């Protein structure tokens, strides 16, 4: 709950002027309503139309100064939000220069485009529409209240005879069917899904059909009918509920409780004039809160993902390529083991590989060795130092990556694969280039080495991959990290991948998530992990010769 | 609105009518009720009070009748909630198996997933929250001014009048308003655009050692825009203070305007403060209304993603080996052409590889062959008959597929296989099993082919569920059978399975398979090379090879890219 209060600590100060100014605003705009009753008041005592015409313009003058009120908060208010953004943004910049690499693949969270866009959005209608609107939606009806309860203490009471018979028919449709008000928001998130299976699984129900193609009926008719059987009970207690609230039967029971008083001697006609004025639409009023405070609710959600984002934790600094596994274990989430008393030493110059079943944590344990995410228990060392000690300017010089899903950034293909060293000329990067099977595509583009290149581009998943092992080539890192998936992602351009794979392992230690087995036959040392735990460590030949769980992967190929 | 009553049943038809004449006679009796404040307050504020309660009598058994009517509006309102509802959701759904599959872009997904799931509570209260309020808070102000007619001809128009100006005014209000949060949104957005980069390449910024320089570029880049953009502000009056700024100078032009008379005498002092009130009843609907823009936007965004589906193109339409004909096929997803004049002819009972490199038109070619997609111009036919002019059921059972993504869906591995032809026997189920290499499959699961293989049930691997989807079409007794290879690195099986699948499979049916590696195509009696979505090449696999051209150079690629070692050659 505090997370959101949090990231609008500085907003305490405007935020409070914002909210005494609309307080200040609404009751400009309900005070002609006010002088219409001493206008009547002026007629009925035969005043002179010099008294009259004072009122006039006095109206006027208000109408005038709510409209400059209302105009120069919004003014004032869009700049204390303009500011706080730009403040913001700046944060989430900095921030996503130090949050854990790892953090930007997580799973069951939402996306850096709903954090950082969607949810910025959200604050600057909260700060700005949100608020004053539910200030306003408060205090009018809390004016209005007061001021009917001053003209009489009589028929401002009967104006809470439908409201507590709303409140009462509103409290009985609630218990009455409390448990489906909690059923309802999971069959829409059951049918958001089902939805998506039936969208998703198109093609099957043209051709095939059967069972598949009534399932989404006869669930969408389930729901159907679980909302017809849940909402037809209660026609007559929300019709009552409705009538009781609109200003025509507000009017009449204001006439109605005012009348008797008013022709008998207990009432001055015009202190019923209020009621008439302001009193008949209180209904919708006190109904138009909940609606105002929606608006601080919803901004306070994405107020409190933004701040839950801030709040993560980053890459701490403690303190021939050999990179050295110690007693390494990781948890992704608390209490839920995922790598286990792995230890291991990548020698100099020798490519170790990590084999064994999906969800074996093989691919984990390379992320760890780049520094994805810090081990929980354990060191891993590189060079004799510990990689927690090690800057990312000094840790990304040694320990080079290139994992599956690689990237571009917006420019031209030249800083593309001088990104790592933008000093080097382009002799040096279209050896780089050459040694990675990409100079053939560049080449053949209309610009050369001068095409832009961004979040959009014509390339294929395979060439934007050997742009990607140019641009680890032409980094000079002595340890490598690798994916093998990135040599299979495009079949009908993996033997180019290959090629580029290959020229850069040479001379560099290497690490292998190692998914087809007949591609390891020559590693140094094959690690075999399932579970998050190294079973067998050895060679090809001789773990096969000992015919443990790799030889029965092997027969599983 | 058109879409609207688009969505009515034919069994409405009638009730709606009864909904608006009894709208109609709600809104006339609320306009004489507040029409009967004119004598009512009139005397109440004379020297004489108790003439006011004849005109009670009158309001309460105008107010009774207002109930009346209130009641029945309500509950046709809630009647047509649920008709509407039923209506529109079951007419969506047999709306979409009709749909083009070109259709289904991930925005029109998208729209198609809202209208579906998020408009089941929206549509059975739509006329009761939205309409019934809408209307009769748009047709008092103007029932009130033609009321007011029978007192006093100028009075009424001048009353009348004015439902045109503030009508005017939340139309502009309603302009400004929107306008002001399309500004707002994109500004946002072109504020933020550089920071999504920022994090999109910061893989690749990080690893670079390039992070640093590119954190304060993106850092100099928003100080600059935000410097330049937050001067621009100036005074500017929203949408909301125009229009209530109109309301309230309305009502002190009635006000005043009443007074005026008053002095001048042309009305009495009681009758002037009842024209102020009843000119306050007359202002109210107006605020009523600007609170109903919110639910009136929504509501105009969900009508036009039910209208986007409901009006979403349909597809035309109307046991040995058929052959399959290519006619100077041009397809093109919108703009993007995928085939160009690609004409080719599938020998009867012959089994065809399709080969390429990655993009290309492989997969499109399956697609238009099975009805998921039809030509935009050429033609694709079975024995010289037009697909499009099959009937639904002789397309349905004409073709077999196996797609790329195996689109399991929740249920028994033996239901998802069932699916092909139920009324298939258990030894065919068991055949298609073998073949499929699926029976593997049964001896890990626990309760065999009756094992849950859904998202909440049991956790298939790659290659798995591709052998379940090969069980599909293998079942299936169609007279072809198409094949879109699509495996886990390192199930081999899988291969194997494939191959069983174009081979083992005694059932006689053209075959089709799009290819990734020689392992399938090795078995195939022909080979179309498609590049660019044209065949640069055709021939069998020894007259390929023989003539040594593109398809030769691929599958010397691919036979070294099966024998490569890291660390080693
Ligand atoms: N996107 C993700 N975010 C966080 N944790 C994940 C994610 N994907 C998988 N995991 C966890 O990490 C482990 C990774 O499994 P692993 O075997 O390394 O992957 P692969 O099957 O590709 O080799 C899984 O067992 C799972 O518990
Ligand atoms: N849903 C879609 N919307 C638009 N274009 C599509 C869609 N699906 C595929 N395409 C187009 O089809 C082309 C790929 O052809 P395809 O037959 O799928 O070959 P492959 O099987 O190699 O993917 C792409 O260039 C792509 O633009």
């Amino acid at each position: 709950a505090e997370a959101g209060s949090r990231l609008l600590a500085p907003l305490k100060k405007p935020l409070i002027v914002s909210g005494v100014l609309q307080a200040l605003i609404t009751l400009i705009e309900l005070a002609p309503f006010v002088l219409l009753v001493e206008l009547a008041r002026l007629l009925l005592g035969g005043a002179e139309a010099e008294r009259l015409w004072t009122l006039g313009l006095t109206a006027v003058s208000l109408i005038g100064l709510g409209a400059v009120l209302a105009a120069a908060m919004t003014l004032w208010l869009a700049r204390v939000d303009a500011r706080f953004a730009h403040e913001l943004r700046g944060r989430l910049l900095t921030k996503l220069s130090r949050l854990p690499l790892g953090w930007f693949t997580r799973r069951g969270s939402a996306s850096t485009k709903q954090l950082v866009q969607d949810d910025t959005l959200a604050l600057a209608y909260l700060i700005t529409a949100a608020i004053p609107d539910a200030v306003a939606a408060v205090v009018a009806p809390v004016a209005v209240l007061v001021y009917l309860f001053v003209a009489d203490w009589r028929v401002a009471l009967v104006l809470f005879i439908p409201v507590l018979v709303y409140l009462v028919l509103m409290s009985v449709m609630t218990i009455q069917s409390g448990s489906k008000i909690a059923q309802a928001p999971r069959w829409a998130e059951r049918m958001g899904g089902e939805a998506g299976a039936f969208l998703e699984g198109q093609p099957v129900i043209r051709i095939f059909g059967g069972a598949a193609a009534s399932r989404f009926r006869r669930r969408l008719d389930d729901y159907i009918d679980f909302l017809v059987s849940w909402q037809r009970p209660f026609v007559g207690k929300k019709t009552l509920m409705d009538l009781v609230t609109r200003p025509a039967t507000f009017l009449w029971i204001i006439l109605v409780a005012g009348v008797p008083l008013v022709v008998t001697g207990r009432m001055d006609p015009v202190n019923l004039l209020p009621f008439l004025l302001l009193g008949t639409t209180f209904g919708a009023r006190l109904l138009g809160i909940g609606y105002g405070l929606s608006g601080i609710q919803t901004g306070m959600l994405a107020a409190r993902r933004i701040q839950t984002v801030l709040d993560e934790p980053e890459l701490v600094v403690r303190d021939p390529g050999t990179v050295e596994l110690d007693r390494v274990s990781f948890e992704y989430r608390p209490g839920v083991p995922v790598i286990r008393d792995v230890t291991l030493t990548l020698r100099p110059g020798t490519v170790t590989a990590l084999v064994g079943p999906s969800g074996s944590g093989k691919s984990t344990l390379a992320a760890l060795v780049a520094r994805f995410h810090d081990v929980t228990q354990g060191a891993i060392r590189v060079d004799g130092r510990d990689i927690r000690t090690l800057t990312a300017d000094e840790l990304y010089r040694r320990v080079g990556f290139v994992l599956q899903d690689a990237q571009l950034v917006h420019g031209s293909v030249a800083e593309n694969i001088a990104l790592a060293e933008p000093d080097a000329g382009l002799e040096r990067i279209r050896t780089a280039a050459r040694d990675a099977q990409i100079h053939d595509r560049i080449t053949r583009m209309p610009d050369g080495y001068d095409s832009v290149l961004g979040a959009g581009s014509a390339l294929s998943g395979g060439e934007r991959q050997r742009v990607t092992i140019a641009r680890a080539i032409l980094a000079d890192t002595p340890v490598l990290v690798l994916d093998e998936a990135t040599a299979f992602a495009d079949p009908e351009s993996e033997y180019l991948v290959q090629q580029a794979i290959n020229r850069l392992t040479r001379d560099r230690t290497v690490l292998v998530i190692a998914h087809r087995l007949h591609t390891i036959t020559h590693a140094d040392q094959i690690v075999v992990l399932d579970d998050g735990r190294i079973v067998e460590v050895g060679t090809h030949d001789e773990l096969l010769a000992a015919g443990g769980r790799y030889r029965g992967l092997w027969d599983s190929g | 609105i058109r879409t609207l009553l688009r969505l009515v049943p034919a069994e409405k038809r009638g009730a709606v009518a009864g909904y608006a004449v009894l709208t109609l006679l709600s809104v006339l009796l609320r306009a004489v009720g507040a029409v009967l404040l004119i004598p009512l307050l009139a005397a109440l504020f004379s020297d004489t009070p108790s003439d006011a309660w004849l005109w009670l009598g009158w309001l309460t058994a105008v107010t009774l009748a207002g109930w009346v009517t209130d009641t029945n509006t309500a509950r046709l309102g809630f009647d047509l909630g649920f008709a509407v509802l039923s209506r529109t959701q079951h007419d969506m759904a047999d709306r979409l198996p009709n749909v083009a599959m070109s259709w289904f872009t991930p925005d029109n997904t998208a729209t198609a997933r809202q209208a579906i799931a998020a408009t089941g509570p929206e549509l059975a209260g739509l006329v009761v929250n939205l309409l019934t309020p809408l209307i009769g808070a748009a047709l008092l102000p103007a029932a009130i001014g033609v009321a007011l007619l029978f007192v006093s001809v100028p009075l009424g128009l001048a009353a009348l009048a004015g439902v045109a100006v503030l009508f005017g005014a939340l139309a502009l209000s309603g302009r400004l308003s929107r306008a002001a949060d399309k500004v707002a949104g994109e500004t946002n957005s072109a504020f933020t655009e550089r920071i999504i980069e920022f994090a999109r390449t910061q893989q690749a910024l990080r690893a670079a050692r390039r992070v640093e320089p590119a954190r304060s570029q993106v850092g100099s880049a928003l100080a600059a825009q935000h410097g330049a953009g937050l001067r621009l502000l100036t005074m500017q009056i929203p949408g909301q203070v125009l229009f209530s700024l109109a309301g309230q100078v309305a009502l002190i032009g009635f006000a005043g305007m009443a007074v005026w008379l008053t002095v001048r005498g042309q009305l009495g002092v009681p009758e002037a403060i009842a024209l102020i009130v009843v000119l306050v009843r007359y202002l109210e609907p107006f605020a009523a209304i600007a609170d109903l823009a919110p639910a009136l936007e929504t509501t105009r965004a969900t009508l036009n993603r039910i209208q986007a589906v409901l009006d979403a193109p349909t597809l035309p339409a109307g046991g040995a080996a058929p052959s399959i004909e290519f006619d100077d096929v041009r397809f093109s997803y919108g703009d993007e052409v995928v085939l160009d004049g690609v004409s080719f002819t599938l020998r009867p009972g012959n089994t065809t590889a399709i080969v390429g490199p990655s993009g290309s038109g492989k997969t499109t070619i399956l697609s238009l062959i099975a009805g998921l997609q039809q030509p935009a111009s050429g033609r694709v036919l079975l024995d010289g008959v037009d697909v499009t002019t099959l009937d639904p059921e002789a397309r349905r059972a004409a073709v077999s597929v196996v797609f790329q993504h195996p689109y399991l869906f929740d249920g028994t591995l033996r239901d998802n296989v069932l699916v092909g032809d139920p009324e298939a026997d258990p030894d065919d189920v068991t055949a298609a099993m073998r073949l499929a290499r699926v029976d593997e499959l049964l001896d890990r699961l626990p309760d065999g082919d009756a094992t849950v293989v859904g998202e909440g049930g049991t956790a298939l691997s790659g290659g798995e569920r591709q052998r379940v989807s090969i069980a599909r079409a293998l079942l299936k007794p169609a007279p072809v059978l198409l094949v879109d290879e699509a495996t886990s690195a390192l199930d081999n099986a899988n291969e194997a399975a494939v191959v069983d699948a174009l081979t083992a499979d005694p059932r006689p049916r053209t075959r089709v398979i799009v290819a990734h590696r020689l392992a399938s195509i090795r078995h195939a009696d022909r080979v179309l090379f498609v590049e660019a979505g044209r065949v640069v090449e055709d021939g069998a696999i020894d007259e390929l090879l023989a003539a040594g051209g593109r398809f030769a150079q691929f599958w010397a690629q691919q036979q070294a890219a099966s024998e490569w070692a890291i660390g080693s050659t």
